[PDB]
DNA sequence: ATCGGATGTATATATCTGACACGTGCCTGGAGACTAGGGAGTAATCCCCTTGGCGGTTAAAACGCGGGGGACAGCGCGTACGTGCGTTTAAGCGGTGCTAGAGCTGTCTACGACCAATTGAGCGGCCTCGGCACCGGGATTCTCGA
DNA sequence: TCGAGAATCCCGGTGCCGAGGCCGCTCAATTGGTCGTAGACAGCTCTAGCACCGCTTAAACGCACGTACGCGCTGTCCCCCGCGTTTTAACCGCCAAGGGGATTACTCCCTAGTCTCCAGGCACGTGTCAGATATATACATCCGAT
């Protein structure tokens, strides 16, 4: 409790089979599969072995007491899920979608763990860097009896809060981005470290990822993982994520890719993915979305199969035949021709309509620009390229609408400002320029109604998490979703295999939910 | 005895760029010289380049390349021209 | 408008900038420095770094390759009577 | 069965026989190609040429009909390339460009 | 008033740090780019290594180290000190450059 | 019967079979005699076994105990003779001797 | 992918000098450079002082003139007394 | 009486044009075959080898006279003195 | 040979021989110091040039230096000579 | 601003001497078979490159300003050079004699080239634990204005 | 001028990564034997290097005189340094997918080297003659004093 004597409890003054056999006994009495892991690392570690050989209810059904304000029966069924998963010496993953409120099912857990066991910290929470001041709110109005700092600031500033409170054991929780992890691992990898919690866990995927090696390095009783889309394109991936919550079981990627990914079965199917749902069902939580929010309807996608022009054709089989050095001049070329040096028409140049045509694309979506302004809607290019961005703000110019562009390079006040000089009540703003991975997730664009997937990326979780920008709850009107597709190229091939990894995703995690 | 120089041949190319000059014996002896130092310069070039590309042989294409390492510029240019003009007429006969 | 003539990259020889000038020159030993030194030292720079250019890439053309190495670039300053130790 | 000379085959003055042996007694390759000889007479020849003008065209300006190591200075330090080329070298009996710094004239 | 140091006292201890540190003294992405800038004049569609740009910086900057140095020496010997472009002109042509 | 390296014979420690089979592909003569690899062997090794200890001898006035670039640099510019024979020649990562003109001091 | 070099040999004289003193990675390679830039020098010295006699061989007598030629002033002689002692030793050997 | 200078500049331009050997024979050839007898002893010499060191001399002289004068211009004199010689000898590396 | 062997030698490289020397470098005016640091550099090369011809020489197995052994080592020093053979 | 001298600069004429053409031998370059091994062509392969975009830290880099000291110019002066004239002296030349020792030829033998078997030395891969880099903080030293 | 105030050196503590052993294997040294053939040694020879010696006469030496130039001193700007904002770009960490150069491993052909002959091109020795000095002489032109 005390400074002085909490430092009897934070710092770490001085095969841990002692939590690890009930960690098991727990685990096999579901399908035996579980224990296949073992038994291949156990020919393969034999350490892990000496475990396997050998062989509380609180459903808490009102919300928090101890807590303000009223918590949602979802919420409580969330919370009392992850009590559930403390009280079994495992940990899992909450993935629940963006805004369904995720960091007040975690603060309220920890209240939990403060007030009903009595363990006031340690508690490390990482989180993007905008997101640290959103943590330190609810942390404050929900449970205000607690010490939580944001570790943050110049290096002299970070070492003043260390030397005053980290190593004086003065807090609670120390929530901290993903760079101060790695920036301050030695002050910080000895606090003992009851929970280590992850906000927006899509970072850690790689497991050559400095952030991974360095939190490898910590020590602490259990994890515990906040993300609102695992598995975006490939299973090793959520094979990551699971490694990184108990390296006990999930200790061999090739086992788990040769499992399903690396190797399907040449059955007919779904074999393998219901024995993934076995698996990962004491793990994973996910709810949907529209479970209970109503509201947002949901959205009408369309695809707009755009052919090709003279010019586009002729740089596009230029380039076929063999200055540039990647697949992706075809993708810039499908895209628009002007990106290339060269093809804008002569030294003079205008910004008369000797570009609209010139493009594939840009005629139908002048077309649907022009069909919606005399509708009254707005805008929400999601482009791919900074660059080309550039050439829609022209054509918008010389169509006279109105920009409010936020790019990579926008200041963050600018960014800000633009927010909310276009979220403003009535505006003169159109359309609404924007890089699609951009801004992380803190932009609130529910003002307007259609958004406009100019180009597609390799990953549908990123077009996904752009189309939420629009989606979320707010905004309650209409959606219309209008990517844009050229035949016959690149475009093709890059939609289909989004398409793959999107019904990958659907039927891996997607089928878990329905049974949540 | 019978010391070889490459005297017979400068002479049969300065009398046909002056078909009318002649040349003294400290002037021939220069060019003899001359003629020495850059055949050396060249042959050590290409040489080295053989044994860097771990080549057992010396051939038109390190020849080539000794010349256009050591000349300046445009002697470099009209040297290559030279020899790829004398080396194609050769294989060519 | 016109945005799509985005920039002009200033000078890659004006990246060489009048600090590191001024850090080589300290370490040369100069105490007061003229205020036209820094682009006279960039002429000779540029000069310099053409000349060992020219013959590391007459090497790697040779050699039938696409990538300058450390070796050939060793070979040009050694021609030029450069010699480096530390690389091969 | 008439013999023909090598440098007859590919148009040169320079002898491609005695080059080919110089290169071959030299110490240079285990192998010599047959196009190196021919090549590198062919360059030897343009080099020759070159200079060689170059001190004919002096020798004429100085009124002299046979060329003299000052002539073959003139030359080589008049012309640039060649002066690059020629850079580490001293020639015998040649001298000097004529050349005074403009702060000792008289003004 | 706040102290100032003397001009020429903060030179003096730049010179004595610097000529004992042993690091590189120009920036590494820079010289990157303007070599392969001056490199795509001579045959386009060339890459380089790390290493071949690291040996081409070491050579650069012991090149610029010593023509400093006989720049100063001219600099004093014109009763001076202070280094200006006729120096390095001198210095470049009496050793044989240009 | 037994082998023993002509190292070992001659009390070398550099290769001595090493040095003659580079002897004799580097194209330098068309023969090599039996003595000249043991000689070329014991002047490297007597070349470097001097820098050796002069940078020995610089490492341990910075008080460290490994050589690296700058004790290296720091023995062959401190040594004239040493230095006269790699005058042109530049170690990377070495740097230059402390030096500073009488002129620049202050008064 | 085997890469030959003088590293054992260079440690083994380091540790007869300074018995208890390493030598970082990058010293190692630099004075691999120049033991090789120094036989370079020596062998094509002696290759050129065999052709100027009209030798074909490279005997002891060629090494120890190029050295003589090479090393500078009094750094050349215990280079000798080195060379002559251990080619002495082996042929007595 | 001409003024001082006019006579300087005239050598200069007698002394530019001309080729021979401005240094006397047989003086050159006792001071080479003087520093010949620290080498080796009963050492004879050909007339062309003498004649190619005095070339060579020679030739080294002026080229280092063209720098000396270069860096006397530099300090604002047309007089040549020890410094200049020194400063060329140690710019050019052999110093 | 034992011919008397002489000294001073250096001497004989007389002060107007350095002025011609330094008329043809283009020199106007001559401060009167400067003829012992030019007998000084003059006699440096000399020594160095003629040990190594003499090098050269000895290992040829000869008494007699030839200009074939000055031109090596000319060349051997970087100071190519033309027009004494090689 | 014009004269009076001294110094190249053309213009003729005689004199060598050293390029240039011609004849003679022989050594080397060309023609022709034969052969083997160097290098060219094919194909796996695989790791690092490429292009376009993103987010965050944190020093360097750029800029502005004051003010001091250094460069640059002008002035005096007092040597230290240049120029010119006699006076010796030693180089340069022509000639001669002698002998050391470069240079060539013949024999033959010792020693390097080449090849087959054999096997230790050295190189690639792997691992670990000290040497050195980095970070307070305290003491010492050095500069600058009283 | 001594006492601030700043910068640097010198002590402990981490901590982390590369230097320095240790091991297996494979491939160049090593040993033994055979066979040309370079070079080593004797002998000869004839060339050129060395040593005097006399004569001429240009160049070096010594000394005078008198300018002009190098050096020291004094002002005056101006421009570069030291220092405090503030701005940005280098430098990490990432994503997303390719494919393209670089590197073995293998086969096979074709172009080098190696011989044997044998003409003919080039080196050597000789014998002109005309190009380049070697004197003279008149003219132009700078230079320095009027
Ligand atoms: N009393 C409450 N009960 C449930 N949710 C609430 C309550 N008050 C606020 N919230 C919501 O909880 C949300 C937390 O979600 P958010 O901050 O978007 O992060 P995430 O999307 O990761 O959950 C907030 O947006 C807030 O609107
Ligand atoms: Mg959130």
């Amino acid at each position: 409790h005390d400074p002085e004597s909490n430092k009897k409890r934070y710092l770490l003054k001085d095969f841990d089979l002692e939590g690890t056999t009930k960690r098991f006994e727990h685990l096999l009495s579901l399908s035996g599969l579980f224990k296949h892991f073992i038994e291949s690392k156990a020919a393969k570690d034999p350490k892990f072995r000496q475990v396997l050989d050998v062989l509380i209810e609180f459903q808490f059904r009102e919300s928090p007491a101890y807590v303000n304000g009223q918590l949602r029966p979802y919420q409580i069924q969330g919370v009392n899920w992850l009590v559930s998963l403390h009280k079994n010496k495992i940990a899992g993953i909450l993935a629940d979608e963006m805004g369904l409120g995720k960091t007040l099912q975690t603060i309220s857990f920890l209240g939990y763990l403060r007030y009903i066991e009595k363990i006031p910290g340690p508690f490390l929470v990482i989180a993007p860097k905008s997101t640290l001041n959103n943590w330190l709110r609810e942390i404050n109005r929900w449970t205000p009896d607690v010490n939580a700092f944001i570790l943050q600031g110049d290096k002299e500033e970070r070492a003043e809060l260390i030397q005053k409170k980290l190593l004086g054991c003065d807090f609670d929780v120390v929530i901290a981005s993903y760079e101060i992890i790695i920036r301050e691992k030695s002050p910080l990898k000895k606090i003992n470290w009851e929970y280590i919690i992850i906000d927006e866990a899509h970072r850690i995927k790689n497991e050559e990822s400095m952030l991974s090696q360095v939190l490898r390095e910590f020590t602490s009783r259990n994890r515990l993982l906040i993300t609102g889309t695992p598995l975006q394109n490939n299973l090793h991936e959520l094979w990551a994520l699971l490694n990184f919550l108990l390296p006990d079981i999930f200790s061999d990627a090739q086992d788990f890719d040769d499992w399903f990914s690396s190797e399907s079965t040449e059955e007919d199917q779904d074999k393998i993915v219901k024995q993934l749902h076995t698996v990962l069902q004491p793990f994973l939580l996910r709810r949907i979305k529209s479970d209970v929010e109503t509201s947002l309807l949901p959205k009408k996608e369309l695809n707009l199969y755009v052919g090709m022009s003279s010019m586009q054709k002729k740089w596009y089989k230029k380039i076929l035949e063999k200055l540039l050095n990647i697949m992706m001049q075809l993708r810039k070329c499908c895209n628009h021709p002007y990106l290339f040096d060269g093809a804008e028409p002569g030294p003079p140049y205008t910004t008369d309509e000797h570009l609209v045509y010139n493009a594939a694309k840009l005629q139908v979506l002048d077309k649907l620009l022009k069909k919606l302004k005399e509708e009254g809607s707005r805008v929400l290019i999601f482009s791919q390229m900074s660059r080309l961005l550039d050439i829609l703000e022209d054509y918008c110019y010389f169509r006279n609408y109105e920009y409010c562009r936020i790019d990579g390079s926008t200041a963050h006040e600018d960014r800000i400002q633009a927010i909310d000089d276009y979220n403003a009540p009535d505006s003169k703003k159109f359309v609404f320029l924007l890089t699609t991975r951009a801004g992380g997730l803190g932009i609130n664009l529910t003002s307007a109604d259609v958004v406009v997937l100019y180009d597609s990326d390799w990953n549908p979780q990123a077009d996904l998490q752009a189309m939420d920008r629009a989606h979320r709850i707010g905004q309650k009107k209409q959606v219309k979703v209008f990517r844009l597709v050229t035949d016959n190229s690149v475009e093709e091939k890059i939609l289909e295999r989004a398409t793959q990894k999107l019904r990958l995703d659907q039927l891996v995690i997607q089928q878990n939910r329905t049974s949540l | 005895t019978r010391k070889e120089s490459y005297a017979i041949y400068v002479y049969k190319v300065l009398k046909q760029v002056h078909p009318d000059t002649g040349i003294s014996s400290k002037a021939m002896s220069i060019m003899n010289s001359f003629v020495n130092d850059v055949f050396e310069r060249i042959a050590g070039e290409a040489s080295r380049l053989a044994h860097y590309n771990k080549r057992s042989t010396i051939t038109s294409r390190e020849i080539q390349t000794a010349v256009r390492l050591l000349l300046p510029g445009e002697l470099a240019k009209h040297a290559v021209s030279e020899g790829t003009k004398a080396v194609t007429k050769y294989t060519s006969a | 408008g016109a945005k799509r003539h985005r920039k002009v990259l200033r000078d890659n020889i004006q990246g060489i900038t009048k600090p590191a000038i001024r850090r080589l020159a300290r370490r040369g030993g100069v105490k007061r420095i003229s205020g036209l030194i820094y682009e006279e030292t960039r002429g000779v720079l540029k000069v310099f770094l053409e000349n060992v250019i020219r013959d590391a890439v007459t090497y790697t053309e040779h050699a039938k390759r696409k990538t300058v190495t450390a070796m050939d670039v060793v070979y040009a300053l050694k021609r030029q009577g450069r010699t480096l130790y530390g690389f091969g | 069965a008439k013999a023909k000379t090598r440098s007859s085959r590919a148009g040169l003055q320079f002898p491609v026989g005695r080059v080919h042996r110089l290169l071959r007694k030299g110490n240079y390759a285990e192998r010599v190609g047959a196009g190196a000889p021919v090549y590198l007479a062919a360059v030897l020849e343009y080099l020759t040429a070159e200079i060689l003008e170059l001190a004919g065209n002096a020798a004429r300006d100085n009124k002299k009909t046979r060329i003299i190591p000052r002539h073959l200075q003139l030359a080589v330090r008049n012309d640039e390339e060649l002066n690059k080329l020629l850079g580490r070298v001293t020639i015998a009996q040649g001298g000097v460009l004529p050349n005074i710094q403009s702060v000792l004239l008289p003004k | 008033k706040p102290h100032r140091y003397r001009p020429g006292t903060v030179a003096l201890r730049e010179i004595r740090r610097y000529q004992k540190s042993t690091e590189l003294l120009i920036r590494k992405l820079p010289f990157q780019r303007l070599v392969r800038e001056i490199a795509q004049d001579f045959k386009t569609d060339l890459r380089f290594q790390s290493s071949a740009v690291m040996a081409l910086q070491e050579a650069s900057e012991a090149y610029l180290v010593a023509l400093f140095e006989d720049t100063n020496l001219c600099a004093i010997h014109a009763k001076r000190v202070t280094i200006m472009p006729k120096d390095i002109q001198l210095a470049r042509r009496i050793r044989g450059e240009r």
